[PDB]
Order: C-alpha cells, then structure tokens, then sequence
C-alpha cells in the first residue's frame, strides 16, 4: 500500500497541517472484490440466468 | 455491486414469463402498428389541416 497525493489550491499547507476527511479516500481491498464476487456468484439462479439469455 | 442476486434472479424470471413464446405476439403487434401508423401518417397534410 501507498499514499498518493494530489497538489491542489494556492494557499500553502503548513508544517503539522491536517487534511480533512473530506480530501481523503480509502482502497477498494482486493479480498472486498472476491468476496464480492464469490458472495454474489453464489447465490445465482444460472439456470434462470441461461434460459432469460 | 450490480451482480447482486436477488435482482438478477428476478430480473431473469421475470423476463422468462413475460418473453416466453411471445414472438408470435410482438410480430402481430408490429404489423399491426406499422401498417395503422403508415395509414395515419399518409393523411399528414389532412392532420395538419
């Protein structure tokens, strides 16, 4: 993991300065995405899926 | 997020109801409208009139 910053604004970010909440966003885990997935592939009517098709 | 399977389940049964053996149907329709919309659109002039 890492931290990417994107420079904004004119005023000048001072020394112990804060970031709100607001400018700042967390990942998407990878284990989020399978379990996503696998959680929704699962409870598939394929069935149902396939004939609809 | 879109994959969830309720919605496709019935999204998917719902398609099988509605669409099953209606293909006959739909062509009547079809048909039916554009041979009745043809007729009312060659009276444009009489419409507009």
């Amino acid at each position: 993991k890492n931290i990417e910053i994107e420079p904004r604004g004119s005023e000048t970010l001072k020394p112990r300065g804060v970031l709100p909440v607001g400018q700042t966003s967390a990942p998407y885990q990878i284990y989020d995405a399978f379990l996503d997935v696998t959680r929704n592939a699962a409870g598939w009517d394929t069935q149902a899926v396939r004939q609809s098709l | 997020r879109s994959l969830e399977p309720e919605k496709v389940n019935t999204i998917a049964t719902s398609l099988i109801t509605i669409f099953q053996g209606q293909g006959g149907t739909i062509n009547d329709i079809l048909d039916q409208t554009a041979q009745l919309t043809a007729s009312l659109a060659d009276r444009d002039q009489a419409i507009g009139e």
